[PDB]
């Protein structure tokens, strides 16, 4: 169980910091029309 | 548009309000006193406060026979006292 | 002479009556006009509400039984209470209810004067109250100056709790009473450990808060850290990652608003309906949990009295009638407020042993005013109807009562949820209209037919 | 290009079948996990101990079930709100004999819902459109939050959740009557008027529509190759629609502008199922629907019963009934 | 020139409410049903007939004012004004439940009548009636309740009540005595309502969304014009938008609305097959397989069994008030009850 | 049916003397009631000892015997146990113990006679509904 624990929690952090370095690397200018937003 | 004057340009106008003024608050009125004057119950059948059972019965007057229930029902009005 | 000639129509602002308040995003003398006269219908609302809750205040009669939820608030902070949150002097809710209705005629009459006779736009009047929405260093130097605004109002809780007659505190020794804290916590281990905690059964986050100790150190941290963030933001600019993060418009900053006080709401609900520390059952009555609990401690008592061994009382199911362990072992009451076993109350605490429920406590040292505080708390558990019955939804008529933990908890789940579409909202709006398409697709620039098939 | 842009590019990319997004980088994962867990326990699940009295209540197909009655049963009273994964438990026996899967399935599911709710914002936005049909999803969503979650935190049990089958829906709706009178509480008779209302529109816009198609194929073709995906001009006379609606009941109450139709089609729906879910959200915390009973009284005293008073009488009925062996006090206080 | 064709100008003339041959059955008939609830809501009890006061004049509110059914005794009495019970007495005739056949059968043509204007006016302006073939819906749904249900049963009596919460009375009736939340067909009703409302949200929401810039201003219904030639949204752009987010898409405008009739009136009309069923108590009350095994063994239980548990204290507590006619009398002794409650 | 004065006469004492009740003094003792001890004792029963009703027939078996006006007023005063062993007013709301059950506080003599008026009359009013419980609503 304690290997279980440890290995979700490995997997919930990798796609949690995906989620957040995605939505850090340059959203707002990913679309079809003005991209420089920032 | 379908020939007649508009709802807006009607209830904005002063000869509607004169007609209404008098009409509204008349059927309005007589609406209260239909109540008031105890007339809703006698024409509907509906009983006051103090109709519902005779002073000491705790049995509801529920109609048992389809042919016979206006007589029924009026036993039910007589056993009021 | 025309109906069209001033700015405010459609054929101007391009914003249709319904949204009508999207025609202030660049007139900011107008909208500080709307803002500080909404300010002024908030703190109208507080005062207004409070002298009708005084006016209808039968002061012996429990708060929880009126539909009171102000003066619990104002009663909360040691004002106008004395042991077991007895009201000794209503004189203090008079006085908050009336300086809060007297303040707001004064943001009222400033917003009124700001939002039809001042200067419609600030920036020509005046370049420290003008600002650019998209002016970067000049909305987090704004933000910074409400930080500190905020920082403030945190430390005159610690103020009132430290030096000004402390607040009503339902853990105190001896019983529930105003308690001047002394030494407030300010170990960030404790203050930041209630954040790192889960929100789940037997943990629940920063709910949990148990203690005004606690309450009032992290008040403290939250007052320097608001303080330190505002200097911070008034002293600097956005960093390039932050710069390429976000939305930088009116709408966006709406928008983020909006998710911060959805989030806060829901934290708000969920506070009233299980905190009985800065909720004070004594004020807003039993929590749901606290009201089973007490059902089952009332039950205890009485069947006890007759001559039950509580302890060896085996119910139907073959678990403990009125008594069993939780899932990790502790002695807790039985029936369906298994459930509940994380309850913490001062009228239970002293049955209470290391592990759980001592059955030598319950035999010997139960006393009638536990008794009474069990009996009176199954009696008003927060359950009752729409149009103010109170108890289970088949109860008859004849109590007029609904908890004011239900009514705080309905309303905040309502707004915080609403506040969460308004988020989806204006962050989506806001995205399209920075990227410029808003208004719908650009027939002869349409994106998708610029795209390969996706078969 | 270094590689964490090219998989930015991807995650993020138009052109895939299915969009993925950084919102799809969690729904993925958790979707996943919920429906593989959801699909074995409802095939081979063994009974789920959920009133926390040691009386399994099976949920499974090999374990008796069919369709109709099988669900993948909600987790222990006995565990209330505590938060239960596999690896708090002693075993994967333990973990079954206490409804694990059932706080495994659900918060996989609610995330994964709420990501799916972000990836159409996220979609949106890519492709150049306006954003706010996540925000129609929003209704369904929090109806789902309502049952799953925000109902078991009120009550303080998992095991008050809805459980994930279809006799265990209804299970939970006529123990939800009995204990907060729902159908008496204006925010469920909105729901209904929202849902109702939602399919009346449905049929009457499907109908208006098709009624003014333009003739543009003979008798021996289905009339839906008259409309070419992708083309420019509408397909049906709009004008003949609200001139025939407008006749219907009167010209006022039809709409001309399409737009403002297509926005109440939207609204009518979300608006009503938005009030269902703060319905539910709301009798969480006991606030309950209108209580009528014993509300009329004759002149003596004597109660005069109104239907209220007969609703009443059945929500006993389900009240007294309900985990027949759960309560040991006379009062039903969560 | 001839009476008919002048009778049939005046009838079909464009004017504000339009009347039409339809409109000499409907209006009558339409008007009646809803007077005969108004009236009765307002001023009528159901003292004789149930037990129960029904009307704003005795003290019930929105919720719980109803024009109740005829008593038990009355079986399927047409109950007409100058029949054999009320003999021509209005007074009568309110006290019997006359104002339920009133409204159920002025009602009824009614929406004859209404579904005939459907038929009238979608031929004088030239457009297909499927309009008046989606109400067909819910005419079967208002038949088969208001109307087969009761013929099925012992009387009238047993009908849907009309109001608010004598309406929540006969759902919890079908739910304790039917056990109509397992029957199939109510399932399918079911699915074609929360379908439907399904249907219309998200089509309302995705042509929203998808609108194009058709104008300079950030409220976008202005930007329409009713003859305008051109799509208001991209079809284009919608398809790949729910193709990329939930696997499939409408490409095929005509499909897409036809299938919004089909769902809701598709559903609506399953539910109404089971309710005929259920007017000859032929329920999905029980599983049998489930029924022998747990007889047998006093340690399987499934949802569906404890539902069963629930529909038993239904029908015990609530049919000694709810079926007066029956005299029941149970003794506490009887009553199903668990533990405590 | 209507609330008359035959119905609005309870026993005042024991000792077979009644007192026949103002519909005033009986519409007060059922706001009265309602205030003070509907919170346990809606419609008749006891929510925290369901045992004990407040039915005439029990209050008579009760010691002293609480089936009159007298007898609920010294309940009201100086509650006891069923068998009249034990005084409860620490764990019952009572004048006696106003100052730990504080709605009783201000309650006169009259106020009092008139929640007793209320108790004896409820069940001619109600039957088997008082004291009955959910069986009977
Ligand atoms: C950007 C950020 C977004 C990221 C999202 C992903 C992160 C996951 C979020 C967590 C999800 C919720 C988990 C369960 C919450 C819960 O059980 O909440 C309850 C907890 C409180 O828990 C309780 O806290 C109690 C504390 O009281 C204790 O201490 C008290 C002290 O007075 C008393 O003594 C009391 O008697 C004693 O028991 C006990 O510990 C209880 O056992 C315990 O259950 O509240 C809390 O933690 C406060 C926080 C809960 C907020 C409510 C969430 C609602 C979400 C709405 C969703 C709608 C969306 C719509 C979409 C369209
Ligand atoms: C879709 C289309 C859209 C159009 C909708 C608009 C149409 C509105 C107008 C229709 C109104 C018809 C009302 C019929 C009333 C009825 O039936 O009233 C019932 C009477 C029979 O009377 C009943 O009879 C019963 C049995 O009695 C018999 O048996 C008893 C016991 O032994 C005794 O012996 C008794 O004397 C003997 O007569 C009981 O006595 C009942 O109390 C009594 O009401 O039949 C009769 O009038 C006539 C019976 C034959 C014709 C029925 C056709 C119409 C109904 C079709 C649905 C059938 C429902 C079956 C369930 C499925
Ligand atoms: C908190 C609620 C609130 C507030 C503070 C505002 C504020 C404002 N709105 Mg918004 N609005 C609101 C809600 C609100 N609105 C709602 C609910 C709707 C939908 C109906 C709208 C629709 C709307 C539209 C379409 C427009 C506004 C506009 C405006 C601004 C100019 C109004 C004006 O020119 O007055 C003219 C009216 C008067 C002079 C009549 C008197 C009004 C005063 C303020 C009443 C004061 C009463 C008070 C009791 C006085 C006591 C004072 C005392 C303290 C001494 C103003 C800042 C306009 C705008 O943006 O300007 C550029 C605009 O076009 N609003
Ligand atoms: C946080 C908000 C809040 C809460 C929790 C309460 C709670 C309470 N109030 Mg107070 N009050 C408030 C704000 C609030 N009030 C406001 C804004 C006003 C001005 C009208 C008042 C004025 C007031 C008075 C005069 C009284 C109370 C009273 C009470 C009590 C009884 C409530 C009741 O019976 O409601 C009945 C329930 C309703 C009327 C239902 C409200 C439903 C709304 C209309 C729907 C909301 C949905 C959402 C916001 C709409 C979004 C639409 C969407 C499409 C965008 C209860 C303790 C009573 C009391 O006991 O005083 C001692 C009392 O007499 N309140
Ligand atoms: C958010 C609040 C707010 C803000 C940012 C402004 C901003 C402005 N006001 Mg407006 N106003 C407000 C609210 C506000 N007002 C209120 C509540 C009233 C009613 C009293 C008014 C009535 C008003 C009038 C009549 C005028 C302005 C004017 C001005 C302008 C110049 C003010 C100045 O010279 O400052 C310098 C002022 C000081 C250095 C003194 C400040 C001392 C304060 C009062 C004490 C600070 C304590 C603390 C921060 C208060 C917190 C209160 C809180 C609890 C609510 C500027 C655009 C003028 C204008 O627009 O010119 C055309 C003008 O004529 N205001
Ligand atoms: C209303 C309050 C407020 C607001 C609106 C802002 C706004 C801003 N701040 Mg300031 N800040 C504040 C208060 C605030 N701040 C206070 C009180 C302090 C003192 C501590 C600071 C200290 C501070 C610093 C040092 C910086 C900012 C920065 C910024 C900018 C970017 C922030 C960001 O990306 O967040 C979004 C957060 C992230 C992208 C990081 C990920 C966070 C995780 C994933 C969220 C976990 C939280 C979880 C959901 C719930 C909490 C529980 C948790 C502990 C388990 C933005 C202008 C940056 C800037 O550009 O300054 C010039 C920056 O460097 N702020
Ligand atoms: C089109 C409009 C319309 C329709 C379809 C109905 C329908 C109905 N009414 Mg309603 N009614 C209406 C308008 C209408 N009403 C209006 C305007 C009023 C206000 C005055 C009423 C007031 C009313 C009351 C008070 C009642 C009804 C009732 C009824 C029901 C029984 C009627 C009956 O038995 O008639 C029998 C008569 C006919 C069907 C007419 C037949 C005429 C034939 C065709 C003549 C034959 C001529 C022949 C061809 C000649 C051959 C010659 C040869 C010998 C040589 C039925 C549902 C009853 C009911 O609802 O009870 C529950 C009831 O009590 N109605
Ligand atoms: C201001 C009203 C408060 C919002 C309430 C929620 C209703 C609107 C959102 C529904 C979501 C549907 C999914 C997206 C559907 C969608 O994409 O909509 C799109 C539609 C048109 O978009 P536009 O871009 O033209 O306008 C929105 C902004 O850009 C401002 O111009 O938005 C609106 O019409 C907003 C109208 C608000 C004005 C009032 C709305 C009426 C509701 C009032 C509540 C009364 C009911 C209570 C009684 C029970
Ligand atoms: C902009 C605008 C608006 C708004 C407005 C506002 C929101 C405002 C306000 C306001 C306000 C917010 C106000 C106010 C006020 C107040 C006052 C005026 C006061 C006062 C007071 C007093 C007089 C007092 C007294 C007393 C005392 C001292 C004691 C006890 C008793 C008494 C109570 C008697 C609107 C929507 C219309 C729209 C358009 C624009
Ligand atoms: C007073 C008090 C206390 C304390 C407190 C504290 C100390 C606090 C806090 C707090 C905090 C410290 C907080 C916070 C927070 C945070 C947040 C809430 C966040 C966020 C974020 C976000 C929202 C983001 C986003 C994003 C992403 C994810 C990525 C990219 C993009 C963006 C940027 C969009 C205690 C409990 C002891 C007790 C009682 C009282
Ligand atoms: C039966 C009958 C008849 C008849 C009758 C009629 C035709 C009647 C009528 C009637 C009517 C025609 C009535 C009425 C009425 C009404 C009312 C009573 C109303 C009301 C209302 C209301 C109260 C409102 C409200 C509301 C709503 C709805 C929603 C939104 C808001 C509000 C809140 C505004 C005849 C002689 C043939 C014969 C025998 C029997
Ligand atoms: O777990 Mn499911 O159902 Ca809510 O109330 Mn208490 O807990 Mn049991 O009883 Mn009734
Ligand atoms: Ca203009
Ligand atoms: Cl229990
Ligand atoms: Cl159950
Ligand atoms: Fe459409």
């Amino acid at each position: 169980m304690e290997t279980l624990k440890i290995t979700v929690y490995i997997v919930v952090t990798f796609f949690v910091l995906l989620f957040v370095f995605g939505f850090l690397s340059g959203d707002p200018a990913r679309n079809p029309k003005r991209k420089d937003l920032e | 548009t379908t020939g007649e004057r508009p709802f807006s340009d009607i209830i904005t106008s002063v000869r509607y309000w004169v007609i209404h003024s008098i009409t509204i608050p008349a059927l309005f009125i007589a609406g209260w006193l239909f109540v008031s004057t105890g007339l809703a119950y006698d024409v509907f059948g509906t009983p006051r406060p103090d109709s519902y059972y005779a002073q000491e019965q705790r049995s509801i007057p529920l109609v048992t026979d389809r042919f016979e229930a206006k007589q029924q029902v009026e036993t039910f009005l007589e056993q009021l006292k | 002479n025309s109906i069209f000639a001033t700015n405010r129509d459609q054929e101007s602002s391009g914003f249709a009556w319904w949204a009508g308040n999207a025609r202030l995003i660049n007139l900011s003398g107008k909208l500080l006009g709307a803002h500080v006269a909404h300010a002024g219908l908030i703190v109208f609302w507080a005062g207004a509400m409070t002298l009708f809750e005084l006016a209808h205040f039968i002061p012996e009669k429990p708060m929880y039984e009126q539909g009171l939820i102000l003066i619990p608030h104002i009663a909360t902070l040691g004002w106008g209470v004395g042991p077991g949150g007895e009201v000794v002097d209503t004189f203090p809710f008079f006085v908050v209810g009336v300086v809060h209705l007297i303040s707001s005629a004064v943001l009222g009459f400033g917003g009124v004067y700001h939002a039809i006779r001042g200067p419609e736009t600030l920036e020509e009047y005046s370049s420290f109250f003008g600002y650019d929405w998209k002016d970067k260093n000049k909305m987090t130097t704004i933000l910074g100056f409400h930080l500190i605004v905020l920082g403030i109002g945190a430390l005159l809780l610690v103020a009132k709790a430290m030096f000004f007659g402390g607040l009503y505190d339902t853990w105190a020794p001896g019983g529930g009473d105003v308690r001047v804290i002394t030494n407030p916590t300010l170990d960030p281990r404790v203050i930041f450990g209630y954040l790192l905690k889960s929100p789940f059964g037997g943990e629940g986050w920063i709910v949990s808060v148990n203690n005004l100790e606690d309450v009032v150190g992290g008040h403290i941290w939250i007052g320097l850290i608001c303080i330190a963030g505002g200097i911070w933001h008034i002293l600097t600019t956005p960093f390039g990652w932050a710069r390429r993060a976000f939305i930088w418009s009116g709408e966006a900053y709406l928008s983020y608003s909006l998710g911060a006080l959805s989030m806060m709401g829901f934290i708000a609900t969920c506070f009233v309906w299980f905190n009985n520390t800065v909720y004070p059952s004594e004020f807003y009555g039993p929590t749901g949990p606290e009201a089973s609990q007490a059902q089952a401690m009332t039950f205890l008592i009485r069947d006890q009295k007759l001559g039950a061994n509580v302890g060896s009382a085996q119910g139907p199911t073959g678990l403990g009638k009125y008594l069993m362990r939780s899932p990790t072992g502790e002695i807790i009451f039985g029936g369906e407020t298994m459930r509940f076993w994380d309850f913490r109350g001062p009228w239970l605490e002293p049955l209470r042993g290391p592990n759980g429920l001592d059955l030598n406590k319950i035999k010997n040292d139960i006393q009638p005013w536990q008794e009474r505080r069990a009996a009176e708390y199954m009696t008003h558990a927060p359950l009752g109807s729409l149009n103010s019955v109170g108890g289970v939804a088949t109860e008859i008529n004849s109590v007029n009562f609904v908890s004011p933990r239900s009514w705080l908890a309905t309303s905040h789940f309502v707004l915080a949820f609403f506040f969460l579409v308004g988020h989806l909202w204006h962050a989506g709006r806001a995205r399209a209209a920075a990227a410029g398409f808003e208004k719908g697709i650009d027939r002869e620039s349409e994106p998708v037919l610029s795209m390969p098939s996706l078969d | 290009a270094n590689l964490w842009e090219r998989f930015c590019n991807w995650v993020t990319s138009t052109d895939n079948r299915l969009y993925v997004g950084w919102f799809g980088v969690i729904m993925i994962p958790t979707l996943l996990a919920a429906t593989i867990c959801f699909v074995i326990a409802f095939i081979a699940a063994p009974p789920v101990d959920i009133d926390g009295i040691r009386e399994p209540v099976s949920g499974s197909l090999l374990y008796g079930n069919n369709i109709i009655t099988g669900a993948v049963v909600p987790s222990s009273n006995a565990i209330g709100l505590h938060f239960y994964p596999i690896w708090e438990a002693a075993s994967l026996d333990e973990w079954l004999y206490n409804g694990g899967p059932y706080q495994l399935i659900i918060f996989h599911f609610l995330l994964g819902a709420s990501c799916y709710m972000g990836r159409q914002w996220e979609l949106s936005y890519r492709l150049g459109m306006r954003p706010w049909i996540c925000v129609a999803y929003s209704a369904p969503l929090a109806s789902a939050f309502a049952v799953f979650l925000i109902y078991p935190i009120g009550q303080g049990s998992f095991s008050d959740g809805m459980p994930l089958g279809i006799s265990g829906t209804f299970n939970f709706m006529i123990v939800f009557q009995a204990e907060h009178n729902i159908l008496m509480h204006p925010f469920h008779q909105l729901g209904v008027a929202g849902v109702f209302g939602g399919a009346l529109f449905c049929a009457m816009h499907g109908s208006l529509v098709t009624s003014s198609l333009i003739r543009e194929t003979t008798e021996t073709e289905s009339a839906n190759y008259g409309y070419k995906f992708g083309q420019e001009e509408e397909t049906y006379n709009i004008v003949a629609a609200h001139g025939y609606f407008g006749r219907l009941i009167f010209q006022y109450a039809s709409f001309n502008n399409s737009r403002s139709l297509h926005f109440f089609l939207a609204a009518w729906p979300v608006v009503g199922v938005w009030f269902a879910a703060l319905g539910i959200s709301t009798m969480a915390f006991n606030l309950n629907g209108f209580n009528f009973n014993h509300s009329v009284i004759d002149a003596k005293g004597n109660v005069i019963n109104t239907w209220a008073d007969i609703i009443n009488r059945a929500n006993l009925g389900m009240e007294v009934m309900h985990e027949r062996n759960a309560h040991n006090f006379p009062l039903d206080l969560a | 020139r001839g009476w008919f064709d002048i009778l049939d100008d005046w009838l079909k003339r464009d004017r504000f409410v339009f009347v039409g041959w339809s409109g000499i059955l409907l209006f009558p008939c339409a008007y009646l049903a809803l007077g005969g609830w108004l009236t009765g809501t307002t001023f009528v009890t159901s003292w004789y007939t149930h037990g129960l006061a029904s009307s704003y004049l005795e003290g019930c509110n929105f919720l719980t004012v109803a024009v109740s059914t005829p008593a038990n005794s009355m079986g399927h009495s047409l109950l007409l004004l100058w029949g054999p019970e009320a003999q021509g007495d209005f007074t009568r005739w309110c006290q019997l439940g006359g104002l339920w056949t009133f409204i159920a059968l002025h009602g009824a043509f009614g929406l004859i009548g209404f579904m005939l204007r459907q038929f009238e006016i979608a031929r004088l302006v030239g457009v297909r009636p499927y309009n008046a073939i989606a109400f067909s819906a819910p005419i079967a749904v208002f038949v088969s309740v208001f109307l087969i249900y009761p013929l099925g049963q012992s009387s009238w009596f047993f009908a849907p009540s009309f109001g608010v919460a004598a309406i929540f009375r006969f759902l919890l009736f079908f739910q304790g005595f039917h056990n109509w939340t397992l029957n199939p067909f109510h399932m399918m009703g079911v699915a074609g309502v929360l379908g439907g409302a399904l249907l219309c949200a998200i089509h309302g929401a995705t042509v929203e969304n998808t609108l194009f810039q058709d104008g300079e201003g950030a409220s976008t219904f202005r930007a329409f014009n009713p003859t305008q030639a051109e799509e208001t949204y991209s079809m284009v752009t919608a398809n790949r938008f729910w193709s990329q987010i939930f696997g499939i898409a409408f490409s095929n405008k005509r499909w897409l609305h036809f299938f919004m009739l089909f769902v809701p009136v598709t559903g609506l009309w399953m539910s109404a097959i089971g309710v005929v069923g259920l007017a000859l108590n032929l329920r999905s009350y029980d599983f049998i397989s489930q029924e022998i095994r747990a007889a047998e063994d006093p340690e399987f239980e499934t949802f569906y069994t404890k539902n069963l548990l629930l529909n038993e204290g239904i029908r015990a507590w609530m049919a000694p008030q709810d079926q007066p006619h029956e005299n029941f009398v149970f003794p506490e002794e009887v009553l199903p009850r668990g533990n405590a409650l | 049916a209507e609330l008359t004065p035959e119905v609005l006469t309870v026993p005042l004492n024991s000792e077979g003397k009644t007192i026949t009740l103002t519909e005033k003094q009986y519409l007060e003792g059922k706001r009265l009631f309602q205030y003070a001890c509907a919170s346990c004792h809606v419609g008749g029963i006891t929510k925290t000892n369901p045992s004990l009703d407040l039915r005439t027939e029990t209050l008579a078996l009760a010691t002293p015997p609480r089936d009159n006006i007298e007898g609920l007023v010294d309940y009201m005063k100086n509650p006891t146990t069923y068998d009249g062993e034990q005084e409860i007013a620490e764990v019952h709301p009572s004048l006696r113990s106003a100052d730990i059950f504080p709605k009783m506080r201000n309650l006169t003599e009259k106020d009092l006679v008139a929640i007793a008026g209320h108790i004896l009359v409820e069940p001619k009013i109600l039957g088997d509904k008082w004291g009955g419980g959910k069986v009977y609503y």
